[PDB]
């Protein structure tokens, strides 16, 4: 099942013709970027990273016995009242496999004691393997979760030790968290980590870290307005979607020569570009 | 659903037919109030009420139609007559705590007629109103319409004002009645807007709503300005659908929209 | 229960001010005070119009200078009440019925200063609702040291401005060195002392078990304002927010202040056997009222 035209196979003719036409489309990135979020409006870029989330990476298994992750992770900040949570609503409604929580996540180990059986209820971590896990009110987790979480996100495990029972969980996921900045201002003097209250190693295992800012712009409250009184008042189906992102994540490229030298340079210039003291990154 | 008699509802609309009963009506809530029109006609709107819309269809949480009024001020102007005339015709908001105001928050989450007192029980001019209430943004953004009523240090106001206090202490309702509007009518007539009275969103008053929220935007993106948010749409769209049921109309106009923008702006005291 | 004898014992007119000097007799002075505490031991009357509660249960708060004998007070109420329970500032629901005396009561938690006021708003604690119908007794000290009258109320006992509004009545007592007055009281607490009673008096004291009986037989009353006395009660609210509008430095003469005196005239009309409030009722609520008015000024 696991080779695309395997399923392909269990897919119908017109299935296979519409992944063949969904492949074929020279702006399917414009195309599913819109059809995956439509009512919200602006913001492309964190439409295309949540897509490129969806999509997901090749993971890869070192000889030494170390695994390479193969999920990325986005996390996005704004100021209040910026649509992130909808980001989150239409991630889950898309997604089968999503589970939405709002900041019991590992997992609960209760001891049927009528059997002497520890049998252990899946958390929201373990109910999302195998896909996308939205948190929202990241920045209101408890210690505990915090902790559970950088393990997660570290070794893709999750342990539990209850009434003297050591187990290891496997969870492989990707976290769609959301937070607001401190005090509900974004300052843009001061860095990500000021504005955003979390642990540092959280922090740095977080890829494509968007920021949201209302910015006021007149033209977009108009568009906005006008939307949400339509609302009062898609170039390819979810289904389509589904069946295409199925069909891609059943893929497997492979890096190449020439796009290896070309990400050797491109993370040089990006060093460089850290490196210099023109202007302070905010990472 | 009261089966209005055609009396009651030929007197109804020719009420209605009155360009003065958005105000005749704001007057018939207790008249015997010193002034406070706009604040009665808010009362007013709050008991008409925006129209209940089911927006499981577009798949987003159904919008409510209910108005949230505050109303700020020092001791001294008469709020708790006007609640209690309010309670018989329609059947510590000061001291809220912030583990209090979080659980509120949190509620809301998932019509609020509230009153305000300062914290050092005297209204300080220099002092901004959200200081002088020591109320949060977020909260505060979840009430439609804040009023703000000062306590003039007039003796001729306060001695009418302890007189009609005194009054009510005294007076019968059987005396207020024979004196004012018969409370009767007005409750057959809140009950008409609200039943059969189900406006409809026309395209200029859309429009209007629209020009409105942009032009509170471009207010907000002033410095030092409240910024503009998307509730207050919500909110406008409310107190239309109100106004609009005051005068039995079946579609919302831009009479509506125009009034219930002045209505807010008089009620957060933005000339000044 | 009792007898018609101890009725006509008591129903000689000026017993208001016998079993108000019969409470604390070795405490010298502070009448006011007394019969304020008697006031409070009795109790207002319960309506119900037109299905609108009000409650008549009435809070008093003693404040001033240190060892002016307010525990002596305390105690004392809290033993001749037939239900209640002393406490220090760090329950309720135990003194449901009675009073509740809560000695140094400045030096209570704010978040139980919460539930305090949905006690004193609504007589009960919701968490399930238990009731509180408790009249609470209250006792503060200045907290440096001594009492200022150039400081305010709330800075010299510092406490919200709104929890001190509650109280039906405040009372201020301050110590001054008075040579004759501490002549009197050195000789009223030796005599204490010595003869291990208090020194004769005009009227004997009432006996603590008798105290009790008549108390409840008034607590039996329930009288109710007619609406002709009410004129004199516009006339002399409308007169007392005048005044209070003349000088705002003080408490307003707010709804709360017409509410207590009600409860006040009510109250005194209970002692009386009366079934209606008369002129009297109310001329004594306005006394006490300005007593305290003018123990709180300095
Ligand atoms: N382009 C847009 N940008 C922002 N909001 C938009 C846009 N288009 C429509 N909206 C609407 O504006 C509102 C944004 O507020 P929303 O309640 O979604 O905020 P939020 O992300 O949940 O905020 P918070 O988590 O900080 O409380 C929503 O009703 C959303 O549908
Ligand atoms: N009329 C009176 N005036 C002043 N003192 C009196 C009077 N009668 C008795 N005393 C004496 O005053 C003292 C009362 O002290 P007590 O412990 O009651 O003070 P307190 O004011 O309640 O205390 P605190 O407020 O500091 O907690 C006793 O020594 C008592 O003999």
């Amino acid at each position: 099942d696991q080779t695309a035209e395997s399923i392909k196979n269990q897919m119908t003719v017109q299935e296979w013709e519409k992944v063949f036409e969904m492949s074929q489309d020279k702006n399917l990135y414009h195309n599913l970027c819109t059809s995956l979020f439509p009512t919200i409006h602006g913001n492309d870029e964190i439409k295309r990273g949540v897509l490129l989330m969806l999509f997901g990476g090749v993971p890869k298994t070192t000889m030494e016995g170390t695994s390479l992750r193969g999920d990325i992770n986005v996390c996005i900040v704004g100021d209040p009242s910026t649509s992130k949570s909808q980001f989150l609503k239409h991630v889950e409604e898309f997604s089968p496999r999503a589970v939405y929580t709002s900041g019991g996540l590992t997992a609960a180990v209760v001891k049927d004691e009528e059997s002497h059986e520890f049998v252990i209820e899946a958390g929201a971590l373990m109910l999302a393997d195998n896909g996308v896990c939205c948190i929202d009110e990241f920045d209101k987790m408890d210690l505990k979760d915090q902790v559970a979480i950088h393990e997660a996100m570290e070794q893709q495990t999750i342990s539990i030790t209850k009434a003297g029972v050591k187990a290891t969980l496997n969870a492989r996921t990707s976290i769609l968290a959301a937070a607001n900045p401190v005090g509900g201002r974004y300052e843009r003097s001061k860095s990500l980590k000021h504005n955003v209250n979390l642990s540092a190693p959280i922090m740095s295992r977080f890829d494509l870290f968007f920021i949201l800012v209302d910015e006021c712009n007149e033209v977009t409250d108009y568009a906005i307005a006008r939307r949400i009184v339509d609302l009062h008042a898609r170039v390819y189906s979810i289904e389509d979607i589904q069946r295409y992102l199925l069909f891609a994540r059943q893929f497997q490229p492979k890096i190449t020569k020439e796009a290896e030298e070309f990400i050797v340079e491109q993370y040089r210039r990006l060093r460089q570009r850290d490196g210099s003291g023109v202007a302070k990154s905010s990472w | 659903q009261k089966l209005f008699t055609e009396e009651r509802v030929a007197m109804l609309k020719e009420l209605a037919a009155k360009p003065d009963i958005y105000e005749r009506l704001a007057a018939a809530l207790a008249p015997s109030i010193y002034e406070h029109e706009d604040i009665k006609k808010g009362i007013l709107l709050q008991l008409f009420g925006g129209t209940r819309k089911d927006f499981s269809h577009t798949g987003r949480g159904k919008f409510r139609a209910e108005v949230n009024i505050l109303l700020c001020g020092d001791p001294g102007t008469s709020k708790s007559q006007l609640l209690q005339y309010v309670f018989n015709l329609v059947p510590e908001f000061d001291k809220m705590n912030e583990s209090t105001r979080s659980v509120l928050h949190e509620v809301m989450e998932q019509s609020v007629l509230a009153a305000a007192n300062p914290v050092e029980s005297q209204w300080n001019p220099k002092k901004t109103t959200i200081e002088n209430i020591q109320l949060p943004h977020t909260l505060l953004s979840r009430f439609d319409l804040i009023f703000l009523m000062l306590d003039p240090q007039d003796e001729a106001y306060d001695r009418r004002l302890a007189h009609h206090l005194v009054a009510l202490y005294y007076q019968s309702e059987e005396q207020m009645k024979e004196e004012h509007l018969d409370m009767a009518v007005l409750k057959d007539y809140i009950a008409y807007a609200r039943t059969y009275v189900n406006p409809r969103l026309s395209e200029e008053a859309s429009q209007a709503l629209i020009e409105a929220y942009v032009s509170m935007r471009k207010i907000g993106s002033g410095r030092g300005m409240v910024s503009a948010y998307p509730r207050q749409l919500e909110s406008l769209i409310r107190l239309s659908e109100a106004h609009a049921k005051v005068r039995f109309s079946n579609k919302v106009e831009t009479i509506d929209v125009e009034e219930a923008k002045r209505l807010h702006r008089e009620a957060l005291k933005q000339s000044a | 229960e009792l007898s018609e004898e101890e009725l006509r014992q008591i129903t000689e007119e000026d017993f208001y001010e016998k079993l108000a000097a019969s409470i604390a007799p070795e405490i010298y002075g502070h009448e006011d005070v007394k019969k304020a505490l008697l006031l409070l031991l009795v109790g207002g009357v319960d309506h119900s119009p037109r299905g609108m509660k009000i409650r008549g249960n009435i809070n008093v708060c003693l404040m001033g200078d240190p060892g002016v004998a307010k525990s002596q007070l305390l105690s004392y109420i809290d033993r001749l009440a037939p239900r209640s329970q002393y406490t220090t500032g760090r329950a309720l629901v135990l003194a449901d019925q009675g009073v509740c005396c809560i000695d140094e009561f400045d030096k209570m938690m704010d978040s139980d200063r919460t539930a305090i006021h949905e006690v004193m708003e609504q007589q009960t604690i919701s968490i399930t609702t238990l009731n509180a119908r408790c009249s609470i007794l209250a006792a503060a000290n200045p907290a440096y040291g001594r009492y200022n009258p150039k400081k305010t109320v709330e800075q010299n006992i510092q406490l919200p401005a709104a929890l001190l509004s509650r109280f039906d009545l405040l009372w201020l007592i301050q110590d001054k060195p008075d040579r004759d007055n501490d002549l009197r009281l050195a000789q009223h607490i030796t005599y204490v002392h010595q003869h291990s009673k208090q020194p004769p008096s005009q009227f004997q004291p009432m006996d603590m078990k008798l105290m009790r009986r008549y108390i409840t037989m008034c607590k039996s009353k329930q009288p109710a304002i007619p609406e002709s006395l009410a004129d004199y009660l516009t006339a002399a609210y409308v007169e007392m927010r005048k005044e209070a509008r003349t000088n705002k430095d003080m408490t307003f003469t707010s709804a709360r202040t017409l509410l207590s005196i009600l409860r006040l005239s009510t109250a005194l009309a209970r002692l009386r056997l009366e079934d209606v409030v008369e002129k009297e009722d109310v001329n004594e609520a306005m006394r006490l009222t300005e007593m305290s008015k003018d123990s709180l000024q300095g």
